[PDB]
């Protein structure tokens, strides 16, 4: 077509400013002392020029996309790297709950040993406190039976009797207070957190 | 409900043994649960027991008898790896070094009738 | 009634042996030397020592019951502060449990915050890299026009477009690699 | 089944509001359970939640939204103490000034049908 600023055929080529133009526009201060080319002239080679700049292109428009795919793979590989830190801090955590039990139970079965132990002594003290009383009572009742029946019943035997009664001495049951001690897990792992 | 080993896998379950023979070396542990099918019995809260290795099996029944909150002339069963072996006076260290499982725990179950 | 060694009565009592015997036996070598009354003489003495012996044992046997109430009592209370301890034991175990779900869960958040962090970022850096894959795409078809098309069309503004190829720095995306940390049984040692 | 207040006792919450809150300043105790009687929804694993002051009501959401695995179109309701107060813009630093229960902690519960 014709030039919109002067109305001349756009023929040529400026080197410097990379525009087409006429002849008017050469001549004036807008492309004064450029150099000026035929169109026909540089066809060929800004053709073959733009063919390697295509060619370059292609290649580096394959290469990006690769890098779209990588990075797609790269989020995915790193989803699933979290889930697996995930499951793995779940099950330090359950290792932790199971020894806890553990100790719990331990802790457990030591009170119910020292409770069994303190139990079985008692019922060992108590067993000799009820003979003694028991022994109290038979006692009592022979001499019910001596003050009750005849002279000879009074007499026979009473210097054994009394000398038993003589070395009456009481027995006391066995005792213990607040000698144990129980301690359980103190919060300094808190701490250590 | 799931069991013991249902809610642990092997490898975890030889790793708490080995803690527990670290921590414990005195100590046996042993995993008491019930009969898949007895209903006479109710379910203890507790499943973990650490048995010192003197100790016989009297003591262990015991204890069971005591959590389980019964009556002398009521009895049960304490099976030892689905299989009866209660010799009452043997000390539970050779119970353990005889009847232990892959992993390393000693697994027993109570039951009552039939 | 009569002796049976010798046959008499027995009227007399034997301050020594403490028996009843009769007056053969006080000559025999069995009680000899001895000293013998009549039971008539010391009958009332030994009824009431007998009786005072009486109540003394009478209160006697009810301090032993007292002591017997005891430690009956004892033991009660005994079994009384083993259960409280054991209770007091699992709470403080269920403390422990309770404060454990907790800092298991804080660890969780962080690491569910780190996720979708690193996930927006790199999501950002995928928009960009389509961007650009998108304006390669644009400007092939431009050479593809320019090609293909007018003299002029091939010519116009050829040197911008050359020398914004020339400028051609593909950009690379946004990584991270194994720069985290999870996470000791430390309280396993304490003990 | 029993509920939070159910497993501990109102001096054991306490306590455990006042050791959190001296363990993790930064950060708010926020106690999600289902509704009595939900069907719709599952039941989340975790009950206890750590929220940050400076964050608002949206990331709570998303966060609970990301934990029962839901798609995007299907929306739930987050009630506090059991009454909606959902001012999705508003710190929760304020919900917790407001809205706290009598022990310390925030209770919230969610639901959809
Ligand atoms: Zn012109
Ligand atoms: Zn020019
Ligand atoms: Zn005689
Ligand atoms: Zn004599």
């Amino acid at each position: 077509d014709h030039c919109a600023r002067h109305g001349e055929k756009l023929l040529l080529f400026c080197q410097e400013d990379s525009k087409v133009i006429c002849w008017l526009c050469k001549d004036s201060q807008e492309h004064r002392g450029h150099h000026t080319f035929l169109m026909e002239e540089v066809a060929q080679e800004y053709h073959v020029k733009l063919q390697t700049a295509l060619e370059m292109l292609r290649q580096k428009q394959q290469e990006a996309e690769k890098l779209e795919a990588d990075i797609r793979e790269e989020k995915a590989s790193w989803k699933i790297q979290i889930d697996y830190d995930k499951t793995n801090v779940s099950a330090d955590f359950e290792q932790l709950r199971e020894i806890l039990d553990w100790e719990e139970s331990n802790e457990l079965q030591n009170l119910e040993k020292e409770e069994e132990d303190i139990l079985k002594s008692l019922t060992k003290s108590e067993t000799e406190m009820v003979q003694q009383t028991q022994y109290m009572r038979e006692l009592i009742s022979e001499l019910e039976h001596r003050l009750q029946g005849s002279m000879m019943d009074l007499l026979q035997g009473v210097d054994g009797i009394i000398k038993r009664i003589e070395n009456m001495t009481l027995k006391k049951p066995k005792t213990f207070h607040k000698n144990q001690r129980r301690v359980f897990r103190a919060p300094d792992l808190k701490g250590m957190l | 409900e799931k069991t013991f080993k249902q809610r642990r896998t092997f490898e975890q379950r030889v790793e708490d043994v080995r803690l527990i023979r670290e921590q414990h070396p005195t100590k046996i542990p042993v995993i008491i649960e019930r009969y898949k099918g007895e209903k006479q019995l109710p379910v203890l809260d507790k499943t973990k027991f650490l048995v010192p290795d003197h100790v016989n099996m009297s003591e262990l029944i015991k204890i069971i008898r005591r959590r389980l909150q019964l009556n002398a002339n009521q009895a049960f069963f304490l099976l030892v790896n689905g299989h009866s072996m209660v010799s009452v006076s043997t000390p539970i260290s050779e119970v353990y070094e005889s009847e232990k499982d892959e992993d390393g725990f000693l697994y027993m179950v109570y039951a009552s009738q039939e």
